[PDB]
RNA sequence: UGUCGGCUCAUCACAUCCUGGGGCUGAAGCCGGUCCCAAGGGUAUGGCUGUUCGCCAUUUAAAGUGGUACGCGAGCUGGGUUUAGAACGUCGUGAGACAGUUCGGUCCCUAUCUGCCGUGGACGUUUGAGAUUUGAGAGGGGCUGCUCCUAGUACGAGAGGACCGGAGUGGACGAACCUCUGGUGUUCCGGUUGUCACGCCAGUGGCAUUGCCGGGUAGCUAUGUUCGGAAAAGAUAACCGCUGAAAGCAUCUAAGCGGGAAACUUGCCUCAAGAUGAGAUCUCACUGGGAACUUGAUUCCCCUGAAGGGCCGUCGAAGACUACGACGUUGAUAGGCUGGGUGUGUAAGCGUUGUGAGGCGUUGAGCUAACCAGUACUAAUUGCCCGUGAGGCUUGACCA
RNA sequence: CUUGUCGGGUAAGUUCCGACCUGCACGAAUGGCGUAACGAUGGCGGCGCUGUCUCCACCCGAGACUCAGUGAAAUUGAAA
RNA sequence: AGGUGGUCGGGUAGAGAAUACCAAGGCGCUUGAGAGAACUCGGGUGAAGGAACUAGGCAAAAUGGCACCGUAACUUCGGG
RNA sequence: AACCCACUCCCGUUGAAAAGGUAGGGGAUGACUUGUGGAUCGGAGUGAAAGGCUAAUCAAGCUCGGAGAUAGCUGGUUCUC
RNA sequence: AGGGGAGUGAAAUAGAACCUGAAACCGUAUGCGUACAAGCAGUGGGAGCCUACUUGUUAGGUGACUGCGUACCUUUUGUAU
């Protein structure tokens, strides 16, 4: 049974999952638009959106907290300087998921993940 | 809860130090004995000149248990060890003194004597 | 464990009476007139009347 | 759960002065042997505390007669007539379950003076 | 039985008596029930009353159901239930509240039990396992034997096997009503009630009762 | 056609071990003996031994007897037995032997058909659809101890000690549940060892079984909580009768009328119209033309496709896939966001004290999963497909 | 014969240890009786420890399950 | 997932060529994606008991280092 | 520790493997382990002896001949009236 | 890769895996039958429907319903076994 439980195992150890979603979050903040699997995209929004909300106020303790969760100086620089200021007045929902078919290799469902107000 | 081959100490001065449960009385296939339950024990260790001897089969009542006893408001009382009181043929205590605290559910008709002898009732 | 008798032509064709395939839900994007999967982004890159990825 | 919280809120009127794990408290319990109504004192150190509104509870431990005894009290039960904090202790944890393996001088709780 | 209400299981709590006794209690919200159809000997065969409770959107109510809810000016609710009454008189439009129950009043509660998906014989039928050591080979929680040899030489119907500890309907009999809250529309019942929080429950006077 | 014993799971008989109903007794009472009726439910744990068995110890209301390949190895085991090694006693000149001992010794198979446990797809139920139902039938369940009052009464010289009737509290078994008591809780918070890295200090992160540990939310769960077995009716078994002749009497029987048990039929719970004998009730939808006939339950063409169902999406205490349940902007379905709650336990930085480890303040701080309430910020499109166009005939009664 | 009889150990010991001699059918280099140390050797008994068990519960990974690709096997007189 | 002679073999801990985390150097093991049933495999924790399991403590749990104190019967005088 | 071995459990048994793997286990300066080259063989060799080993074959190897050995024993034996 | 036309040839369904091209086995199309029915699947009776034409004492295809009916070989005193 699984009653009232949240989170997907995704056939990985819990240490593998932590590293993988930490990699996706860094990629999303830099490239502004990535393509991944649909189940993975629905678990990424529970990891990267708390980081954008955390970056809405700039302080030494907050930039240290962000670095402990994304071990990337560039990702912490992209937040606190571009994101969090762009989403200052936006109350949640900073990213969007759109289904985009299946891969040829394994017929895996795919989706796009992009930030809401890309400057393009 | 006490079952067969559980080891528990004696809360009396009957001369026994350790007894081992060999039967839980009062029902077919009965499994556990709690505070106030009659069991059948064997003496495993004794004083040189006590009034019980090693290897003697007899009856005891559970007085103090590690599992505990629950009350009507949901509260529970627990002790650090399991203890018993050895009884004679007519279900009366063999010793004359009782060591350690007891509980208020021992104040039945046939165990009121050992409640009055206890230094404390909880 | 294995069969004591070999299956007949009819017997194994009744088992396959459930092997048929279902169709997908397709839609036509009225702005362009292009056929796409329902609730998906079109191969061009449109969804609900907007450009999203532009190849 | 919004209307369960209101059922429980009407039964919470006792004062319950603040206490913490590691404190030495005296609990006055109600005993009704026969028809008489007396109060019995249970004094010991608070080792655990459960903060669940009307389902709150705490555990106190004492050495009675060479035997250690632990009682878990339901905070809002009418059996708990009153409570008072005799002393305050200085500990780092929420649950002091390690005290069960210490007996004499080893199980002393340092006092929080300030 | 023969008359009752339809409620929702809100959850569990406790109440303390002045003597220091804790009563386990299940809270049931009973939104007032509206009579939709009355069935008599001549019109329908048997004799019963039809009831609805709750609310539904206009877009989720079909035209067949909407016209049934318009013959009795009742307005649509979630679900429709029936109570087989012995000899009572009702009209299409009457209200049925927590007021037909009092403190005491042993009652029966029906609900849909929590659903385990696909259970083995140990969990479903309380079988006992084989050895976990002493040479056992990949047969720790397996059922064992399921029949006998040439004689009958088949498995008897009703043999206890594995699968679907169900989300079935079960009744719990002779539960005591502790408190009836008329203004909040609540029934407080001592004990446990089948189902999860937010499920549908049916409360009726106890069939056996007596003592 | 795999041969003992053990484990797991059983099913039937009655020549009945307990509980239930009776006759006789060399039946005062409490206990017994024997026979008749009765198969609903129950019917130990261990020490020894490979043991079935048996003997012991301690329980229980009782620890029933048998059939099912001495039930059950394509369900497990491998102690015994019956391969190959080695030894003892005995027998043989010897190779060797023993239905005599002793130590050691590989247990294969992905389930086609019948069967069984669950869960679906198709069609039918005579126009179609949404919902609520009756109950032919079938399953589940059915155990029992002790104490108190009657009453120290009946009975008995005394010792002792009831029937009938009522109240309470247990054991075993079963179901549901998570308020409480606990367990778990690699998705929460801390402590700490070794090493590498983030330029460095500080602070953090990877790896070491989750590195090792201390706690712990929701969910699940028992050892925790609540409930259950009934009462009652009917027809009976053995048994006890009323009236009553054949047979002036007697006689439960030949006519007639009764009492009578955990057995049977209900009553309690669950499934149940594929019950093809396919049942019932409420409501809803559809009210167009033409041609060919092999001239009526016929075929074809054009128009028109309703009530409703499905596909799809957001999900769920529902779930192997299904199915079931809620919602899809006229929206709180999921995620986020905002508050709270819960857990952990006084973060970082800074300021002081100290040569330093460390302490003290800011500070019950900081962080916080699944929980509660609110909120359209993000995602649930502006769609497609099925399903039609008033529902045959015969007979009877109402009706015009 | 035989679970011989007696004693010890257990609440209870067909195994164990100490004796008795009635050696079915011991016995002196196919050596007799002892023996410190040694043994992945046989039997028995204790302390600690524990999911071995009462009686299982929860959690984590790999299968099982579904989707896409590739694609066996023993067996088989015919099967409504 | 087997076997195959010889040579070199750094840093931090460490007695060490053990072990752990790294260097130079090399690799992620030629089907993937989901979901989170029974059951199987490999593990973690477990209330109250503590061998009651079983042919048998099988398996698991437990002990484990360095310095110092201290250590029995018996002995072939080394030992134990 | 390396190296040589193979006592226990489990898995695997259509195996990753026609004898393995993960956990534990024994010896580990010697009656040790190992590379290269060489010698002994079919009623023969070699054997700290198990009837063991002599190319996945051993109470007498493989191969080719006598040879279509012999089979009072199983199996089979084909169109019509 | 493989095809659709066009061309050569007497003939490409003689196209190079090339004469002829059977059976097992696998498909597409049409006609009739089949979702309340129990078993060596046939045989005797038999309605209905479809096709053809000689327009029903005919031919061909299906077979609702119903009586009867436990493969073949071998070996045996004896086999559905
Ligand atoms: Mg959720
Ligand atoms: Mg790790
Ligand atoms: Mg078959
Ligand atoms: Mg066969
Ligand atoms: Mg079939
Ligand atoms: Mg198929
Ligand atoms: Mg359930
Ligand atoms: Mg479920
Ligand atoms: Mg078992
Ligand atoms: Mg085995
Ligand atoms: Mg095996
Ligand atoms: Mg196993
Ligand atoms: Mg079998
Ligand atoms: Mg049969
Ligand atoms: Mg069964
Ligand atoms: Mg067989
Ligand atoms: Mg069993
Ligand atoms: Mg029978
Ligand atoms: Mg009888
Ligand atoms: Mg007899
Ligand atoms: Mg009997
Ligand atoms: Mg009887
Ligand atoms: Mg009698
Ligand atoms: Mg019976
Ligand atoms: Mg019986
Ligand atoms: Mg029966
Ligand atoms: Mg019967
Ligand atoms: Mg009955
Ligand atoms: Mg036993
Ligand atoms: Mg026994
Ligand atoms: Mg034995
Ligand atoms: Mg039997
Ligand atoms: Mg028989
Ligand atoms: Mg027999
Ligand atoms: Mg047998
Ligand atoms: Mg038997
Ligand atoms: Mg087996
Ligand atoms: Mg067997
Ligand atoms: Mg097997
Ligand atoms: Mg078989
Ligand atoms: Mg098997
Ligand atoms: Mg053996
Ligand atoms: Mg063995
Ligand atoms: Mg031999
Ligand atoms: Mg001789
Ligand atoms: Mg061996
Ligand atoms: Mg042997
Ligand atoms: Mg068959
Ligand atoms: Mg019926
Ligand atoms: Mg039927
Ligand atoms: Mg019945
Ligand atoms: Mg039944
Ligand atoms: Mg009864
Ligand atoms: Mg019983
Ligand atoms: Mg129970
Ligand atoms: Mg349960
Ligand atoms: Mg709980
Ligand atoms: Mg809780
Ligand atoms: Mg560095
Ligand atoms: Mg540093
Ligand atoms: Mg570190
Ligand atoms: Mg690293
Ligand atoms: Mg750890
Ligand atoms: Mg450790
Ligand atoms: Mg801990
Ligand atoms: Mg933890
Ligand atoms: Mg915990
Ligand atoms: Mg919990
Ligand atoms: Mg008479
Ligand atoms: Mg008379
Ligand atoms: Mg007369
Ligand atoms: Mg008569
Ligand atoms: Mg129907
Ligand atoms: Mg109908
Ligand atoms: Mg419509
Ligand atoms: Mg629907
Ligand atoms: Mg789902
Ligand atoms: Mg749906
Ligand atoms: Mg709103
Ligand atoms: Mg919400
Ligand atoms: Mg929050
Ligand atoms: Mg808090
Ligand atoms: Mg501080
Ligand atoms: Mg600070
Ligand atoms: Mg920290
Ligand atoms: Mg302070
Ligand atoms: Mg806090
Ligand atoms: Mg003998
Ligand atoms: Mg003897
Ligand atoms: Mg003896
Ligand atoms: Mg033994
Ligand atoms: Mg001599
Ligand atoms: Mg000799
Ligand atoms: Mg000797
Ligand atoms: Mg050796
Ligand atoms: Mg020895
Ligand atoms: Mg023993
Ligand atoms: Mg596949
Ligand atoms: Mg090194
Ligand atoms: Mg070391
Ligand atoms: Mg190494
Ligand atoms: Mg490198
Ligand atoms: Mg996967
Ligand atoms: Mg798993
Ligand atoms: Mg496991
Ligand atoms: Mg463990
Ligand atoms: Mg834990
Ligand atoms: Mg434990
Ligand atoms: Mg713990
Ligand atoms: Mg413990
Ligand atoms: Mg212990
Ligand atoms: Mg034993
Ligand atoms: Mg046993
Ligand atoms: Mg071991
Ligand atoms: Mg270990
Ligand atoms: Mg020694
Ligand atoms: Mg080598
Ligand atoms: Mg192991
Ligand atoms: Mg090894
Ligand atoms: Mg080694
Ligand atoms: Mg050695
Ligand atoms: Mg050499
Ligand atoms: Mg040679
Ligand atoms: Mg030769
Ligand atoms: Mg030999
Ligand atoms: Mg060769
Ligand atoms: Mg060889
Ligand atoms: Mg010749
Ligand atoms: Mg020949
Ligand atoms: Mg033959
Ligand atoms: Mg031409
Ligand atoms: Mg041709
Ligand atoms: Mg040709
Ligand atoms: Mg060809
Ligand atoms: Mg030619
Ligand atoms: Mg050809
Ligand atoms: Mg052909
Ligand atoms: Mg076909
Ligand atoms: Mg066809
Ligand atoms: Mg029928
Ligand atoms: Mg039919
Ligand atoms: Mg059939
Ligand atoms: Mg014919
Ligand atoms: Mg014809
Ligand atoms: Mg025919
Ligand atoms: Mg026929
Ligand atoms: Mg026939
Ligand atoms: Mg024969
Ligand atoms: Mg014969
Ligand atoms: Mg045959
Ligand atoms: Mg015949
Ligand atoms: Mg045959």
């Amino acid at each position: 049974m699984r009653h009232r439980k949240s989170g997907r195992h995704l056939s990985r150890t819990s240490a593998h999952r932590k590293a993988m979603f930490q990699n996706m979050a860094v990629s999303l903040f830099e490239h502004e638009l990535i393509k991944t699997t649909l189940p993975k995209a629905k678990e990424l929004r529970r990891v990267a959106e708390p980081l954008i909300t955390l970056a809405k106020e700039d302080s030494v303790a907050n930039r240290r907290l962000a670095f402990d969760r994304t071990r990337s100086k560039a990702a912490v620089g992209k937040l606190f300087n571009d994101l969090g200021k762009r989403y200052a007045n936006r109350p949640g929902g900073y990213l969007r998921i759109l289904k985009c078919g299946f891969r040829a290799g394994d017929n895996a469902p795919m989706a796009y993940v992009e930030l809401v107000d890309r400057p393009v | 809860m006490i079952q067969t081959q559980s080891m528990l100490d004696v809360a009396d001065n009957s001369g026994a130090r350790r007894v081992m449960c060999i039967k839980v009385l009062g029902g077919s296939h009965r499994r556990y004995a709690g505070i106030g339950d009659i069991i059948k024990v064997t003496v495993k260790e004794a004083i040189p000149r006590g009034k019980v001897k090693k290897g003697q089969v007899m009856t005891a009542v559970v007085v103090r248990t590690k599992h505990g006893v629950r009350r009507t408001d949901g509260s529970i009382i627990r002790f650090d060890g399991n203890a018993a009181v050895l009884l004679n043929n007519k279900q009366e205590p063999i010793g004359t003194r009782i060591f350690g605290p007891v509980t208020r559910e021992l104040r039945t008709e046939k165990f009121m004597k050992i409640v009055s002898l206890a230094p404390e009732v909880l | 464990a294995v069969q004591q008798n070999k299956k007949s032509r009819s017997a194994r064709d009744m088992r396959r009476s459930h092997d048929a395939l279902e169709s997908n839900a397709l839609s036509v994007e009225k702005s362009t007139g292009e056929v796409h999967l329902r609730h998906h982004v079109s191969p061009d890159g449109f969804y609900r009347g907007r450009k999203v990825v532009d190849k | 759960n919004k209307i369960i919280q209101q059922i429980e809120a009407e039964q919470m009127n006792k004062e319950i002065p603040a206490f913490a794990p590691g404190d030495t408290v005296i609990v006055q319990v109600k005993v009704k042997e026969g028809d008489r109504q007396r109060l019995q004192a249970f004094e010991g150190v608070v080792i655990a505390k459960r903060n669940r509104g009307l389902n709150s509870a705490f555990t106190v431990r004492k050495i009675s007669n060479g035997v250690g005894v632990e009682r878990t009290f339901q905070t809002y039960s009418p059996i708990v007539d009153s409570l008072s904090v005799k002393r305050r202790g200085d500990v780092r944890k929420a649950k002091l379950y390690y005290l069960r393996a210490l007996s004499g001088k080893a199980a002393r709780i340092k006092e929080k003076l300030v | 039985m023969t008359i009752g209400v339809v409620g929702r299981k809100c959850g569990m709590t406790r109440i303390f008596t002045e003597e220091g006794v804790s009563i386990p209690v299940t809270v049931i919200e009973v939104e007032p029930n509206r009579v939709t159809q009355f069935k008599t000997e001549e019109t329908d065969g048997y004799r019963a009353v039809q009831v609805t409770a709750g609310e539904r959107r206009a877009s989720r109510v079909t035209k067949a159901q909407a016209g049934h809810f318009a013959k009795a000016n009742v307005a649509a609710g979630r679900g429709v239930w029936e109570f087989r009454l012995g000899e009572e008189q009702y009209a299409a439009g009457d209200q049925i509240t927590v007021d037909l129950f009092q403190a005491g009043q042993m009652v029966d509660v029906t609900g849909e039990s929590k659903g385990k998906g696909f259970a083995g014989t140990i969990k479903r039928w309380n079988f006992r396992g084989q050895d976990n050591t002493h040479g056992n080979s990949v047969s720790h929680r397996v059922p064992g034997s399921i029949g006998q040899c040439q004689t009958p030489g088949r498995v008897f119907k009703g043999k206890k096997m594995s699968g679907h500890l169900g989300a079935e309907r079960v009744t719990v009999q002779s539960l005591e009503i502790v408190r009836v809250d008329a203004e909040r529309n609540l029934l407080l019942v001592k004990g446990a009630v089948p189902g999860a929080t937010g499920g549908d429950v049916i409360v009726r006077p106890a069939a056996k009762a007596r003592g």
